[PDB]
């Protein structure tokens, strides 16, 4: 009834209005343990802007490659091993010096995932409607890119095409 | 609710809102053949023909398992009964 | 007292559904059940076994858009369990059925899910209640008649090897 996704069920109690992106989609009712869904949607929008990231780095790294031989590999999965463990380290370095200040940050905040990350000003002068129009365009694409990303790991797992 | 009893039988809650509602002249009949049939698999799997691996039989184990429940069954046959059933 | 059988008296449970109530249910099953699970188990029933009929026997006579797919639909579970379509056909079917326990669950509970009523209408054939009503018993008889006649059919098609008419 009030699921949009599940247009039978009604949705849980936490599933309504705000935070956009909200079709009653918890079929499970996982919303009805969590005090709040501040900390699941940080979670969620963390996996989508990195599955959408590793979509575009999987098919990049398909089709383009640096200078150098050790980044020569064309299977991502092949490249985990090929690629020298200093670049490795070096990315999760950078990745955990960004991940600590957003760790004091995320389980306090009233909006967790709102790292104030807008370089090029995208949000700047836009309204509310916009705003909230330009968040359900990146939960989608993140939930579409986490289900692809799942899918070219599982078929390079199984297979050993990377794509297609 | 309330399961606790003190009477001669137990109230006819304590069957659960499937057997609450059986007749206990569904239930006694239906335990003894549940019990009789599952008797026959028990001696049908094993003890007349030992039991073997190419010899399991899905029908005589699952019906074997009809003798533990039979005694439930017959258990609530008896509980329906009292409780003019 | 009950319509469809006029020696036994009307069943207790059935008084009027558009599901097509007709009182027929002499061994009393609606006593046992909650005639809601009972009509979503009917329902469910009656779907699939349409579907199965209409496949069954369009499957025996045009279909083949490959190799694996040339044969008459009773050696056909094996050969396709071993090309694997049924296993993402069961696959979908689960998680649809999955879904389908809370559904059932929503309901036998409270809320207001009718049984078989899964808000599938996209080309809103039914419009109104007395149209929902009549194709519901018309969904319903169907059904019964495709469950009847996909028994006859494998029922036949296993005591003989055949075509259409088995
Ligand atoms: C890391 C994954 C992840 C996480 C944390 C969330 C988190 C959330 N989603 Mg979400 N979602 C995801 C992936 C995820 N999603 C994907 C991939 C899709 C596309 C199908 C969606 C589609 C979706 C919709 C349509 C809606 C949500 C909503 C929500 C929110 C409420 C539901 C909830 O509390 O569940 C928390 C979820 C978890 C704790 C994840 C548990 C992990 C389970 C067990 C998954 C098991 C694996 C799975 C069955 C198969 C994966 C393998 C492969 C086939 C992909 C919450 C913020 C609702 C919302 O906006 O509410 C505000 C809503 O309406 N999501
Ligand atoms: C989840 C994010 C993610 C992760 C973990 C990796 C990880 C990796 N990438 Mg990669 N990549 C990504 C996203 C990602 N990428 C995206 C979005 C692009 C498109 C611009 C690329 C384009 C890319 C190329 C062209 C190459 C790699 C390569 C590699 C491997 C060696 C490291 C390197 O040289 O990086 C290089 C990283 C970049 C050139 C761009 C990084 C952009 C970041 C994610 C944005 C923030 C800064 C390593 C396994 C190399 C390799 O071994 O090939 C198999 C290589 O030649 N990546
Ligand atoms: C030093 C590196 C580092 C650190 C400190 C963190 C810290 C954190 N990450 Mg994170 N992350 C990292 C690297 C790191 N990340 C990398 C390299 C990736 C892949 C791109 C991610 C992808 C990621 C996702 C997708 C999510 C987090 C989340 C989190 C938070 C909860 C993590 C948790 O439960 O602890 C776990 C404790 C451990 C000791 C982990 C050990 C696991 C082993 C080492 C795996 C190998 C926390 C802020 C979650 C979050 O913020 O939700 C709001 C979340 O959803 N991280
Ligand atoms: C996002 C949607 C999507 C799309 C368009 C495809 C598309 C494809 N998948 Mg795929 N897949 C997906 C999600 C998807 N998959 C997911 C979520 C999983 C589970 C994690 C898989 C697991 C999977 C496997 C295991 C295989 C494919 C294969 C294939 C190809 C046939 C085709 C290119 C097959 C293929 O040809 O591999 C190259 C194959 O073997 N996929
Ligand atoms: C002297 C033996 C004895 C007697 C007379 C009773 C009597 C009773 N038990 Mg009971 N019980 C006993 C031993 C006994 N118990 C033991 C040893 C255990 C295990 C620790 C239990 C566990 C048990 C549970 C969990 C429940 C009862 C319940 C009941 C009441 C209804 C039983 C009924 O009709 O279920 C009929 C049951 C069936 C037809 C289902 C088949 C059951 C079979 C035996 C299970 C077989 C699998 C198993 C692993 C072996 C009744 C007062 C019920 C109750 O009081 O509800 C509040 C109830 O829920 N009993
Ligand atoms: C209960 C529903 C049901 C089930 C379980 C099946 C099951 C099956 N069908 Mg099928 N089918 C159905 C309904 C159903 N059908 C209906 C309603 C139609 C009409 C549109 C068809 C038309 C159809 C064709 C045309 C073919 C199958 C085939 C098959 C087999 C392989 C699956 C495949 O590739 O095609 C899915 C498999 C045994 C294939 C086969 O091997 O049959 C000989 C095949 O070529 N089906
Ligand atoms: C004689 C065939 C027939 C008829 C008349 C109906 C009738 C109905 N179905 Mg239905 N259904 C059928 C076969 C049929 N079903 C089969 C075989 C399946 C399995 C795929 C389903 C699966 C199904 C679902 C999942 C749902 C319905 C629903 C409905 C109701 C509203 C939709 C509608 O008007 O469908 C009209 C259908 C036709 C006119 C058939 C034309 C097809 C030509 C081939 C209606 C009472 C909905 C419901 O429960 O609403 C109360 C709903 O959610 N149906
Ligand atoms: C690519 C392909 C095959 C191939 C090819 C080529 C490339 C094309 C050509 C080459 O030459 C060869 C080859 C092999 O490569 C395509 C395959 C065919 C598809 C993709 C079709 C799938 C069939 C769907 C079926 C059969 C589903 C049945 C429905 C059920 C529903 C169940 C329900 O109970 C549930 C769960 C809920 C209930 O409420 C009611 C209902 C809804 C009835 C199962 O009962
Ligand atoms: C799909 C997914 C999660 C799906 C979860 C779902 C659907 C859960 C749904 C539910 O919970 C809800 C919503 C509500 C509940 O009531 C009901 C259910 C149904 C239970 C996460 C994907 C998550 C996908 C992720 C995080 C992708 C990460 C990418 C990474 C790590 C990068 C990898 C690479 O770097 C390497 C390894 C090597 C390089 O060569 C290549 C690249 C690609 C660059
Ligand atoms: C990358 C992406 C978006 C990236 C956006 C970025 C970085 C924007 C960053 C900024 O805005 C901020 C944050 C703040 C601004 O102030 C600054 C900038 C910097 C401007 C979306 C991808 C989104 C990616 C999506 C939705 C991908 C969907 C993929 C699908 C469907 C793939 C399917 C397949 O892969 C399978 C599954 C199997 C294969 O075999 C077959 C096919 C078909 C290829
Ligand atoms: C498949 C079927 C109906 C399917 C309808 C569907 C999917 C409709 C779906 C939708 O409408 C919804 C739900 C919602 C809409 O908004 C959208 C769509 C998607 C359009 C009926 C089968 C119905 C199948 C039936 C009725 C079977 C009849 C068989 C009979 C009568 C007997 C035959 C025999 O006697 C012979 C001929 C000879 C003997 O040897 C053998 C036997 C078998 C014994």
């Amino acid at each position: 009834a009030q699921s949009k996704a599940l247009p039978f069920l009604k949705a849980p109690a936490k599933l309504d209005g705000s935070l956009a992106g909200d079709f009653g989609f918890d079929p499970m009712g996982i919303s009805d343990q969590v005090a709040n869904l501040k900390y699941v949607r940080a979670a969620e929008l963390k996996h989508c802007r990195v599955a959408m990231l590793g979509f575009l780095g999987w098919v990049v790294q398909q089709y383009v490659h640096l200078p150098g031989e050790i980044y020569a590999e064309s299977n991502p999965l092949k490249a985990l091993t090929s690629v020298p463990l200093l670049s490795q380290i070096q990315i999760f370095l950078f990745i955990g010096a960004i991940e600590l200040a957003t760790l004091d940050q995320t389980y306090t905040a009233d909006k967790p995932w709102d790292l104030g990350f807008d370089p090029l000003n995208f949000s700047k002068g836009k309204s509310e409607q916009q705003m909230k129009d330009l968040e359900v365009k990146e939960l989608k694409n993140g939930r579409v890119a986490m289900i692809a990303i799942m899918g070219l790991i599982a078929q390079t797992l199984y297979t050993g095409v990377p794509l297609f | 609710e309330s399961t606790y009893w003190e009477g001669k039988a137990p109230p006819s809650v304590v069957l659960g809102p499937f057997l609450s509602k059986i007749p206990s002249g569904v239930l006694g009949p239906a335990s003894l053949v549940a019990l009789i049939v599952g008797s026959y698999c028990t001696h049908e799997s094993n003890i007349f023909n030992t039991l073997t691996v190419d010899t399991i039989y899905p029908a005589y184990v699952l019906g074997s398992f009809l003798t533990p429940i039979s005694w439930g069954l017959h258990v609530a046959a008896w509980i329906q009964k009292m409780n003019k059933a | 007292k009950s319509k469809a059988v006029p020696f036994l008296p009307r069943p207790a449970a059935l008084d009027g559904s558009v599901v097509g109530d007709v009182g027929f249910d002499p061994v009393g099953f609606t006593s046992w059940l909650p005639l809601s699970y009972l009509q979503e188990a009917e329902i469910k029933h009656c779907r699939i076994a349409m579907l199965a009929t209409l496949g069954w026997i369009v499957a025996d006579f045009v279909h083949l858009p490959g190799a694996v797919h040339e044969v008459s639909s009773l050696a056909a579970h094996d050969v396709a369990v071993k090309s694997g379509a049924l296993a993402q056909i069961l696959i979908w079917t689960s998680i649809a059925e999955a879904i389908s326990v809370i559904a059932i669950s929503q309901m036998l509970e409270g809320s207001g899910r009718q049984p078989g009523d899964f808000k599938f209408d996209p080309l809103n054939f039914a419009k109104d209640e007395k149209s929902l009503k009549k194709m519901q018993l018309s969904e319903l008889k169907n059904g019964r008649l495709a469950m009847l006649a996909f028994s006859g059919i494998v029922t036949q098609a296993a005591l003989t090897g055949h075509a259409f008419p088995y």
